[PDB]
């Protein structure tokens, strides 16, 4: 579930920047989003 | 839980004592036979892996030069009883210059059982009964003698007693094959036969322990060659 | 008696010690505490939760205590249990690992027998070479280069894992890292000096110096960090 | 089921259920009968064997030169009580150079067995005793209960199916005083027979007889020595 | 409900239910009465025989806690004997320390406090016996106190403890105890014990009689067998 | 006595019994401690439910040494026990060092005792919060020790019933330049805000610590300070 | 003093606290011990290796004496107490008998202490299982395993922890006289058994050996990497 | 101490 | 009235911060069914309590809730009789220990301070229950004069101009508050009559000189004495004639 949430949130960050290619920065923000806070 | 260790059931049973008695049925099968030629103790090692060294599975213990013990159930619990037997013995020798009676050793070990409690107890007092059953076998003024002890502290002399997981079937076979006037070799062979038909594994000179206490001679643990000599028949 | 006994020092059916886990949960709600090791010193940066405007400032430090002439410690969890553990730490005190081992032996003994609740306190030890240690209520301790306990400890540990260049740090770089991590862990977007507590242990003239940074120095560190972050923003 | 888990919990009916549960342990034990005459006090115990390849559990224990007991219930608790009573009898000899009176010994054991019945975490002694002794007051038969309450009985019987023996003792209690030792032992054996099933019978293996008298030390008779007492009595109807 | 499992727990109505259950244990036993007359105190006990096998004198509910004090118990006989030994040791300590026989008021106040010590903690249970201490001396006079499982010691002229306590008290109230002597009070105690006895219910009782008064020089002794039999005959005749 | 802890960690990592002791504290009579530039003032609502109670028989503000005093909010008997403990610890410190115990040291020892009662077997935490005022090194000291055994250094604080609004009042009415008399005025105002009815010289108790030491104000001085209010 | 029977018999006849301690052991890191001809090897899976963790302090292999060392699995804090008690008794036995302790003796003391903690009032059982290797005074290598119950056994090779079952299954198949001909082959067998459970590889293996008339030697990460490279090379030629 | 308790 | 766990079975805090066991101990005071009233005057203190003798079999000389703790200090107990005797014995022991250790008679305030300190432990430790009794001590002090101190199961204690305990504690407290509001330093006879009138009016009994016990302490003779039935009858007749 954590991995799927990481992927979904990284895709959401890519969507925020109007991108179709998910970058490593998107996944980095995803980890601090779903796992923390 | 809510119940204490020293609690009586409505039927008059000490709850923890019965629960410790139920622990023996998970232990390995031991068979002791008393005959005019001596006392034969046998036990199954129940090896759980080829890597485990059989020689480290010590389930028949030299209590003294004239007394041995075979334990079944929680072997770790039996260490305290064995140590008390081996210390209580040589204390009779220290004060009276004589070896203890097998009955006296068994009684001294029995007094340890039921010496457990929660409140109003010494800091070194135990918290639960000893979940082990002991088979003392020795030679004294009364000749060879075999005594059975259970976690309730009830020790009783037995002509041929089987404890452990297969206590029921092994006891039935002992009743079928035991007669009072038989040799020690016959006793050893019969005990090995009864063990072989109740082991989960196949009987060999490595997964069983055999010991004998004969009049005149001392306590003797059977070696691999001696075990193979009697196993080669059955 | 048996009815009212909660049986703190027992095993759960899964093999866990529920009281120890609950004490760790309690520490998870405590103030954020950071420990960073460098080549010339160690530092402890604890988030100050006693930030009320009417709280008098008389103590040398709030969560950072001095155990001996060579060691300092910081606590996260129940503050009174922390006081008990620190007093026992001073009584026991010596090499850092030996002191941590003794205190952890006491903490473990509290989780094995006695029936009392465990000490719901996690400790970060800094001492002199330079070494940083972390101890849990279970009595399980471990050495670290950079570590965090308390609130948002996981995020701080991840940030250190990503940013802590092993071996190549002085005290200045370690302090900058401490401010950078504490900025993200704490919810305050500014992180004023009055809500943090930094103490550095360094070897000077063959003696151990444990000094809590003055509020002016902490403000300077925060200003430098925010200026560096603004410089990074200049790139975007 | 909330008032029975401890010995310090009074049930709303004014009863301590743990004490009654300990008392049931005596009823689980094998039957034994203790009866006295003008000059003798004898105990007849029906030993039980767990299996036919095991010896019959001893029930009669020698406590002192003039006092001997028959146990029913937990054998380890019986051994503890017997050790306590042996120590008390020995201390009486060491102090006053006189035998401990049976009435004055049963009082000590009833006071000792009462302490566990009032303290938290303790349990009553799961053993019932039939004490036969002789002193200057004559023969004595006492019955000691796990409830720490003891009775000075003309002829008592405790254990499994012991009430049939109680009925026999009540029927023939009138002739216990004037009968000699052999008739007293035969009365005890006949009372013990009532506790057996129809097909079972008194044998040397499962009968133990403890006798104390005016000029006779307390002696325990077993399989070989029980035959001079067993052969006299006739087969029951 | 859990409010009665320990003596250290108060009920929401402020009552210790363990003590009350111990009192019910006393109320389940046979009736023992005691009457303080002009020149002494007389104790009578309706000691039932549960079987014919018990000898004449077994389960003696009349104790001698001192040479001048007698104790009549009702309830758990094991707890009764424990409290009798406690009172015996209290009197022995009083004699060994102060040098004279313990006054009945002080013995009652001490044994009652020992009893009360068992009504506060969950580590022990309240005593399940209630007992009357009776004594006589030329100086203090005839005294009779009753102590219940709670530890309440009260002086009495005529008291009764057991399952027929109320009927025994009703019969006792008819007596002019403050004027008559022990030799009549024994007969009246026998009459009351026989009256309150229930033959259709638990039957075959034995009358245990004792007294302490000036006719015994302030010594508690069992009533002599001749006087006891005369009182028994009078009690049997009073029943018509 | 029981040997097992009666205070344990809840699954949410909370010492629940300590929170309940704090709830008992928050139901006690209001208490206000204000640290002025030249001293400390401890005020409390010593209001009785009837005139039959002797107001001067028992005092909520009690001295510990010649320079240290306590005022509680919570349960009276627990505060009396902690008062005896604090006095005994002060005597031990004086006997060892031949010097009156510093306020901070006494607060630390008392808080250690209160913590011991949160971990020891068969006991409940003290249901009191202690406001401790003292004078050391020519400087005033005010501390608050909660049931958990945690001590805080307060410039001005309020405990007991309506303590949150008392704290908010103290934020808007306290400055570090306050004098002792103005501190007494502010403490009396803080009590008055949470007070119901009228404050007489007998239904409140005020004590002050300065260079001269700690002393509980007599009812006449409280009467003058109260007439200053109106 | 707290006197409560923590370990009591279940109605089934089991000591449930002992079983829970064994479960806590089963939640520990995999420790593998192999008794060779002239060497005894102990390899412990390092669970997770954080780059900020001082690997010196977190060590599951500790030398009880100059000739005895053990690797545990279970609660680290309990294991520390057991190791300290064993070291103190090793020094006491050396003082008394004037001889280094045998592996049997220290194993028996550790097991007896564990059993005492499974049968004492107010004490929960130790939640650690130990693999104690060493050399006797006659040069015989010895490997022993103790469990929280207090029962110990001698093993040719054994494994404890979460991956204990699979690693023991592998060792039952690949422990042969040929596989322990040399020290290198014994260490390779240990590393293979650990690689059966360890996922990343040689990074999560802390391996320490002990040779006859020598002290415990901790293998550096480069040595373990070289051994893993050797095993990987040997894998190809067998395909 | 005594004076403090008594007053 | 929330609960969580064993907060109603042992002296531990409830969710709202209440010790229910202590409150139940307070309710235990009314189990005896007796009410005691103590009144303090200008130079005397008086304790009065109803004595109930249900049957003539009871020796009325022994039914006394008035206990002489010391020569100069008396007390009246309300609640469980056994706990009352325990508290009385403990108070006597503490008074004797104070006299031995310090050389002078124990002050009345300090006696109940020590007793309340003893009873506070019962409300903190869970292995014992609080005593279900209330002590009212009266005594003449060297300087403060008459002193009356109620002393409750919780370890609370306070001085009183006039207090009451038992079933009718609140009604008697209201009556005594109304009497005190008139602000009269009553003489000895006035204090005795006020206490007797309080008990009688609250209970509506119209006492006889066999249904109440009166114990007084006065400055002229600072000793505790229990009034005889004739002395009580004198006050009863004086009250009746007015």
């Amino acid at each position: 579930a954590d991995i799927k949430a990481i992927c979904t949130e990284a895709g959401l960050m890519a969507l925020r920047e109007r991108r179709m290619k998910v970058t490593n920065e998107d996944f980095k923000k995803s980890k601090e989003n779903v796992l923390y806070k | 839980y809510d119940r204490g260790v020293n609690t009586f059931s409505p039927e008059g049973r000490l709850f923890q004592v019965e629960y410790a008695i139920e622990a023996i049925k998970l232990g390995s099968t031991a068979i002791g036979i008393q005959t005019s030629e001596g006392v034969c103790l046998a036990v199954e090692k129940r090896i759980t892996s080829p890597l485990m060294e059989p020689s480290s599975i010590e389930k028949i213990v030299e209590i003294d030069a004239h007394i041995g013990c075979a334990m079944s159930g929680l072997i770790a619990d039996a260490k305290t009883l064995i140590d008390k037997a081996r210390v209580e013995t040589q204390n009779h020798w220290f004060t009276y210059n004589e070896t203890m009676t097998v009955e006296s050793v068994t009684q001294a070990v029995s007094n340890l059982a039921l010496q457990f409690g929660e409140e109003d107890a010494d800091p070194g007092a135990m918290s639960r009964p000893f979940g082990v059953a002991l088979l003392f076998g020795g030679v004294d003024e009364k000749g060879p003698q075999l005594f059975h002890m259970d976690p309730s502290g009830t020790f009783v002399q037995c002509d041929a007693r089987a404890i452990g997981s297969a206590s029921e079937g092994a006891q039935s076979s002992l009743q079928e094959v035991y007669h009072k006037s038989m040799t020690l070799k016959e006793a050893i062979k019969s005990s090995l036969i009864i063990l072989k038909q109740v082991m989960e594994e196949k009987l060999n000179a490595t997964n069983i322990e055999l010991a004998t206490v004969q009049p005149g001679q001392n306590f003797h643990m059977f070696t691999k060659e001696e075990l193979e000599e009697v196993i080669k028949d059955i | 008696s048996r009815r009212y006994d909660s049986r703190t020092t027992i095993f759960s059916p899964e093999g866990r010690l529920y009281q120890v886990e609950y004490a760790m949960e309690a520490i998870g709600h405590a103030g954020t505490c950071l420990g960073i090791l460098a080549n010339d010193g160690v530092l402890l940066a604890a988030e100050r939760r006693n930030i009320h405007k009417l709280l008098d400032e008389v103590f040398f430090s709030e969560k950072i205590y001095k155990l001996n002439e060579d060691m300092a410690c910081s606590v996260a969890g129940i503050t009174s249990d922390a006081n008990v553990l620190t007093n026992e730490l001073r009584l026991i005190a010596i090499p850092c690992e030996q002191l941590v081992t003794a205190l952890c032996d006491i903490k473990q003994a509290y989780t094995q027998f006695g029936g009392k609740r465990p000490f719901g306190v996690s400790l970060l030890y800094i001492g002199w070479g330079f070494q940083l240690y972390q101890s849990d209520p279970s009595g399980n301790y471990g050495g670290w280069k950079a570590t965090c306990i308390g609130n948002n400890s996981a995020a701080a540990v991840s940030m250190l894992k990503q940013d802590y260049k092993e071996g190549e740090m002085t005290l200045k770089s370690a302090l900058a890292l401490a401010i950078k991590v504490l900025n993200k862990t704490m919810d305050v977007s500014k992180l004023s000096a009055e809500k943090v507590e930094i103490a550095t242990l360094t070897r000077e003239n063959g003696k151990t110096v444990i000094r809590v940074l003055k509020q002016k120095e902490v403000e300077q560190l925060i200003k430098k960090h925010e200026e560096e972050e603004a410089k990074a923003e200049r790139e975007k | 089921n909330q008032y029975d888990n401890d010995v310090t919990v009074w049930s709303p009916q004014g009863r301590i259920h743990q004490i009654e549960y300990a008392m049931e342990a005596v009823k689980q034990g094998s039957a034994t009968v203790g009866l006295k005459s003008k000059t003798h006090a004898v105990l007849v115990a029906l030993k039980r064997a767990q299996s036919e390849l095991a010896a019959h559990q001893k029930k009669i224990l020698h406590v002192d030169n003039h006092i001997g007991i028959s146990i029913a219930g937990l054998t380890a608790d019986a051994r503890l009580l017997c050790n306590f009573m042996r120590q008390e009898c020995l201390d009486s000899r060491f102090v006053f150079d006189r035998p401990l009176p049976v009435s004055r010994l049963v009082s000590l054991i009833g006071s000792k067995t009462q302490i566990p019945t009032q303290r938290y975490g303790r349990r009553p002694y799961g053993v019932g005793l039939l004490i036969a002794g002789y002193d200057d007051m004559g023969p004595h038969i006492f019955q000691t209960c796990p409830s720490a309450n003891y009775f000075d009985c003309r002829a008592m019987s405790i254990g499994a199916r012991s009430q049939s023996a109680r009925t026999y003792l009540e029927r023939h209690m009138s002739e216990f005083m004037e009968c000699n030792l052999n008739e007293l032992v035969k009365h005890g054996l006949r009372a013990l027979r009532e506790t057996l099933p129809a097909e079972q019978d008194l044998t040397t293996k499962n009968v133990s007889i403890g006798i104390v008298g005016k000029d006779l030390e307390f002696t325990i008779y077993d399989d070989d020595d029980v035959s001079p007492f067993l052969e006299g009595l006739e087969e029951r109807p | 409900t859990g409010y009665d499992l320990s003596a250290s727990t108060f009920s929401p109505d402020g009552r210790v239910f363990q003590v009350e259950y111990a009192m019910k244990a006393v109320e389940n036993s046979s009736t023992a009465i005691g009457i303080r007359c002009k020149d002494g105190v007389v104790f009578g006990v309706e000691k039932l025989v549960l079987s014919k096998l018990y000898e004449e004198g077994s389960n003696k509910r009349l104790f001698n806690v001192d040479r001048h004090v007698g104790m009549a118990v009702a309830g758990l006989l094991a707890d009764a004997r424990s409290l009798a030994d406690i009172a015996r040791e209290e009197a022995s300590n009083f004699r060994s320390n102060f040098g004279y026989n313990i006054p009945l008021k002080h013995l009652a106040d001490r044994v009652a406090m020992y009893v009360h010590a068992y009504t506060l903690y969950s580590a022990v249970r309240p005593f399940g016996c209630s007992f009357m201490l009776g004594s006589y001396s030329v100086n203090d006079g005839a005294q009779l106190y009753m102590i219940d499982p709670s530890g309440v010691s009260y002086g009495y002229w005529g008291c009764a403890i057991g399952k027929a306590r109320q009927a025994a008290k009703t019969e006792i109230e008819k007596l002019q105890m403050k004027e008559m002597t022990c030799r009549d009070i024994v007969k009246e105690v026998a009459k009351i014990i026989y009256i309150v006895h229930d033959e259709v219910k638990d039957k075959a009782f034995e009358l245990e009689l004792s007294w302490v008064g000036e006719l015994t020089n302030g010594r508690h002794e069992i009533v002599p067998k001749d006087i006891r039999e005369e009182a028994e005959k009078y009690a049997k005749e009073s029943l018509k | 006595g029981y040997s097992f802890s009666l205070t344990t960690f809840s699954p949410s990592g909370k010492l629940v019994q300590i929170e309940y002791a704090l709830a008992a504290v928050a139901g006690g009579a209001p208490s206000v401690g204000i640290k002025a530039a030249n001293g400390v003032v401890l005020a409390t609502e010593k209001k009785q439910k009837s005139i039959l109670y002797d107001e001067r028989s028992v005092h909520k503000v009690e001295p510990i040494t010649k320079h240290i005093g306590l005022v509680y909010s919570g349960m009276g008997p627990d505060y009396r026990v902690l008062v005896h403990r604090a006095r005994k610890l002060a005597q031990q410190y004086y006997l060892v060092y031949q010097e009156p115990i510093p306020t901070a040291q006494l607060v630390q020892r008392v808080a250690s005792v209160m913590q011991e009662y949160t971990q020891s077997g068969g006991v409940r935490p003290f249901g009191v919060s202690l406001l401790i005022c003292g004078w050391n090194e020519g400087r005033p000291y005010l501390f608050q020790s909660d049931p958990s055994g945690a001590y805080f250094a307060w410039k001005a604080t309020a405990m007991g019933k309506n303590y949150v609004n008392g704290k908010t009042f103290l934020e808007k009415r306290y400055n570090e330049d306050l004098e002792l008399e103005d501190a007494i005025h502010t403490a009396i105002l803080t009590l008055k805000e949470s007070f119901e009815g009228q404050m007489t010289e007998d239904n409140i108790e005020v004590g002050i610590c300065n260079e001269a030491g700690f002393r509980r104000l007599t009812p006449t001085e409280v009467k003058d300070y109260l007439a200053a209010i109106a | 003093s707290y006197d409560r029977a923590i370990t009591v018999f279940s109605p089934d006849g089991h000591l449930f606290q002992v079983e829970y301690a064994q479960e806590a052991v089963k939640k520990g890191s995999t420790a593998v011990g192999v008794r060779g001809r002239d060497i005894v090897v102990l390899g412990v899976e390092k669970k997770s290796v954080a780059k900020l963790q001082d690997e010196r302090t977190v060590r599951k292999i500790c030398a009880l004496d100059d000739n005895v060392c053990m690797a545990f699995a279970g609660l680290t804090a309990d294991a520390r107490i057991v190791i300290n008690r064993a070291r103190v008794e090793c020094q006491s036995h050396r003082l008394t008998v004037e001889d280094p302790v045998t592996v049997e003796y220290i194993t028996r003391y550790i097991a007896s202490l564990k059993q005492r903690y499974t049968q004492s009032n107010g004490r929960r059982p130790f939640g650690i299982s130990a693999l104690i290797v060493g050399f006797d005074f006659d040069g015989t290598p010895r490997l022993y395993q103790t469990d929280p119950s207090g029962t110990y056994h001698a093993w040719k090779a054994n494994a404890i922890g979460r991956g204990a079952k699979s690693v023991r299954e592998f060792l039952e198949k690949n422990y042969t006289d040929e596989a322990i001909e040399t020290d290198d082959l014994t260490i390779k067998l240990v590393i293979k058994a650990l690689l059966e459970v360890v996922q990343s590889g040689g990074k999560n293996i802390e391996l320490a050996v002990m040779r006859r008339d020598q002290s415990l030697k901790i293998l550096n990460p480069e040595e373990i990497e070289k051994y893993v490279a050797e095993i990987e090379k040997e894998k190809e030629e067998n395909e | 101490l005594h004076s403090l308790s008594t007053g | 009235g929330s609960s969580a766990g064993f907060d109603r079975h042992i002296t531990i805090f409830s969710p709202e911060g209440r010790l229910y066991q202590v409150e139940y101990a307070f309710k235990a005071i009314n189990q005896g069914g007796l009410t005691s009233v103590a009144v303090r005057g200008k130079d005397c203190a008086v304790i009065v309590t109803q004595k109930k003798v249900p049957d003539k079999l009871l020796d009325s000389s022994t039914v006394t809730h008035l206990f002489k703790i010391t020569e100069n200090i008396g007390c009246v107990m309300t609640g469980m009789t056994a706990d009352s005797r325990s508290q009385v014995q403990r108070a006597r022991y503490e008074a004797a220990n104070w006299k031995y250790k310090y050389g002078y008679e124990i002050p009345v305030d300090m006696l109940c301070k020590r007793i309340a300190d003893i009873s506070q432990v019962y409300t903190q430790n869970a292995e014992m229950r609080p005593l279900g009794c209330c002590m009212i001590l009266i005594g003449i002090d060297e300087e403060q004069g008459p002193q009356v101190y109620k002393c409750d199961p919780a370890g609370y204690y306070c001085g009183f101009k006039a207090t009451a305990a038992g079933v009718k504690q609140t009604e008697s407290t209201s009556f005594l508050e109304k009497k005190v509001k008139k602000k009269f330093d009553w003489t000895f006879e006035q204090t005795v009559e006020t206490a007797i009138t309080c008990l009688s009016t609250v209970l509506s009994i119209d006492f006889k000189p066999s249904e109440i016990e009166v114990g007084v302490v006065t400055v002229e003779n600072p000793k505790f004495r229990i009034l005889t039935e004739a002395e009580i009858d004198a006050h009863l007749v004086a009250l009746a004639e007015r």
